[PDB]
C-alpha cells in the first residue's frame, strides 16, 4: 500500500506496473468522493434555497 | 504441563508413591479465528474489546 | 543459481542427491518432506515390496563430467524474506546519521520512508512496540533504534 | 553469515532441503550481485540493485 | 520410566471464561482509536476445561491435551 515502499524496493522499470494499479484505484476513490460531494452539495443547496 | 511434587518426611520415600503434592490447578481454552473490535486507551492499553 | 560442474564430477561418480518421483498429493509451499517411503498407486499396495504399482520415494541423479553441461547440475539458493512485520534485524550496508529535531527532514528509519518534522513526543510506548499510528492508520511516531 | 550458505561443503537433496534463518546481522547484498559468477540472479518483488 | 499410583478418575469440570485472552494483536500502538483485527483469539464466553492436580483423596492428574490452532493456558 505505501507508495514509498514500492518506490524504495522496486526497479524503475518495475514501477510502471505496480504504481499504476495504485494510481488507478486512488483516482477512482477520489472520483467517488467528488461525485458524492456534489450530490450532497445539491441537497444542501436546495436546503439553502 | 510440567509438575511439582511437595516431597516430605511423612511420605513413603520413593519415586512411585512418595509425594504430597497438594492443591494445584490450570485452565485450557482453545483458540480459533475471530474478528475483534479493540478499544485503545489514551495511554495505549486495551481497556475493552 | 550457478554451476559447480567440477565439484559434482567424481571418478567414482556422485549419487548422494535424490529428487522424488511420485507422491500422492502435491507438496505444500515452503514445506519439506524427507520421510522415507515408497509411493503406492491404486490397488495391490506393495507394503514395502516396492513391487508392481509401488515405488521407492526418490530417484538418484546422473551428474557426470562426461555429462553434457546444458543438462549438468546447477547449484541453486533461494533467498526469501518478508518485511514490516517487526523490527528488522538484517539491515543493509547503510551508515547512520545524527538525529535532527524540529526541522523538516527526509528520514529512513528501519526501512520506513516518510517526510515530516520530527519532534519529541510524550506518548508512552510500552517497551514492546516499535511504531505508532493515528486514527486513520498513518505512521505518527517511531523509536530510533540507537536513540 | 551469507558466506557459509553460499560456499559450503555440501548441498542438500531436494527431498530434504536445508533452511537457514539469518538474524541480527548486517549483510551486504550488493557484493553477491557484484561478483557475477552466478548465471541466474532473477529477483522477484525486490530490485536486486 | 517412573510412575505414580492411586489416581482418581472423574469427568472434567468446565467453567466459563469471559472477556479474557484479549491480547495486543500486533506491534503498532494507537491511542483513542478502535481497530478491528482478524487475529486468532479465544472467543468470548467460550468454555475452558478446569483440571485438578490437588490431592484433596489421592488425586493427581496432569493429562495430555491437544494443542490445535492455538491454545490458551
Ligand atoms: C565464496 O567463494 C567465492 C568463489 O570462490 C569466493 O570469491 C573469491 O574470494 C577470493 C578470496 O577473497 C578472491 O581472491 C577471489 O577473487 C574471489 N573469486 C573467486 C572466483 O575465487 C568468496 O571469497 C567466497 N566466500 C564468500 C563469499 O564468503
Ligand atoms: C495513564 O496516564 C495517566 C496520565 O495522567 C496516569 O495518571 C496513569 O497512571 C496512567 N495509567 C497507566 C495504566 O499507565
Ligand atoms: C460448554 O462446554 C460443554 C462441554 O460439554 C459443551 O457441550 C458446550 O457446547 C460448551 N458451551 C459453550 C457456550 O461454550
Amino acid at each position: 500500500s505505501v507508495l514509498n515502499d514500492i518506490l524504495s524496493r522496486l526497479d524503475p522499470p518495475e514501477a510502471e506496473v505496480q504504481i499504476d494499479r495504485l494510481i488507478t484505484g486512488r483516482l477512482q476513490s477520489l472520483q467517488t468522493y467528488v461525485t458524492q460531494q456534489l450530490i450532497r452539495a445539491a441537497e444542501i443547496r436546495a436546503s439553502a434555497n | 504441563t510440567l509438575l511439582a511434587l511437595h516431597r516430605s518426611y511423612l511420605t513413603p520415600g520413593d519415586s512411585s508413591s512418595g509425594w504430597t503434592a497438594g492443591a494445584a490447578a490450570y485452565y485450557v481454552g482453545y483458540l480459533q479465528p475471530r474478528t475483534f473490535l479493540l478499544k485503545y486507551n489514551e495511554n495505549g492499553t486495551i481497556t475493552d474489546a | 543459481a550457478w554451476n559447480s560442474n567440477n565439484l559434482d564430477s567424481k571418478v567414482g561418480g556422485n549419487y548422494n542427491y535424490l529428487y522424488r518421483l511420485f507422491r500422492k498429493s502435491n507438496l505444500k509451499p515452503f514445506e519439506r518432506d524427507i520421510s522415507t517411503e515408497i509411493y503406492q498407486a491404486g490397488s495391490t499396495p506393495c507394503n514395502g515390496v516396492e513391487g508392481f504399482n509401488c515405488y521407492f520415494p526418490l530417484q538418484s541423479y546422473g551428474f557426470q563430467p562426461t555429462n553434457g553441461v546444458g543438462y549438468q547440475p546447477y547449484r541453486v539458493v533461494v533467498l526469501s524474506f518478508e518485511l514490516l512485520h517487526a523490527p528488522a534485524t538484517v539491515c543493509g550496508p547503510k551508515k547512520s546519521t545524527n538525529l535532527v529535531k524540529n526541522k523538516c527532514v527526509n528520514f529512513n528509519f528501519n526501512g520506513l520512508t516518510g517526510t515530516g518534522v520530527l519532534t519529541e513526543s510524550n506518548k508512552k510506548f510500552l517497551p514492546f512496540q516499535q511504531f505508532g499510528r493515528d486514527i486513520a492508520d498513518t505512521t505518527d511516531a517511531v523509536r530510533d533504534p540507537q536513540t | 553469515p551469507f558466506g557459509e550458505v553460499f560456499n559450503a561443503t555440501r548441498f542438500a537433496s531436494v527431498y530434504a532441503w536445508n533452511r537457514k534463518r539469518i538474524s541480527n546481522c548486517v549483510a551486504d547484498y550488493s557484493v553477491l550481485y557484484n561478483s557475477a559468477s552466478f548465471s541466474t540472479f532473477k529477483c522477484y518483488g525486490v530490485s536486486p540493485t | 520410566c517412573v510412575n505414580l499410583t492411586t489416581r482418581t478418575q472423574l469427568p472434567p469440570a468446565y467453567t466459563n471464561s469471559f472477556t479474557r485472552g484479549v491480547y495486543y494483536p500486533d506491534k503498532v500502538f494507537r491511542s483513542s482509536v478502535l481497530h478491528s483485527t482478524q487475529d486468532l483469539f479465544l472467543p468470548f464466553f467460550s468454555n475452558v476445561t478446569w483440571f485438578h492436580a490437588i490431592h484433596v483423596t489421592k488425586r493427581f492428574d496432569n493429562p495430555v491435551l491437544p494443542f490445535n490452532d492455538g491454545v490458551y493456558f
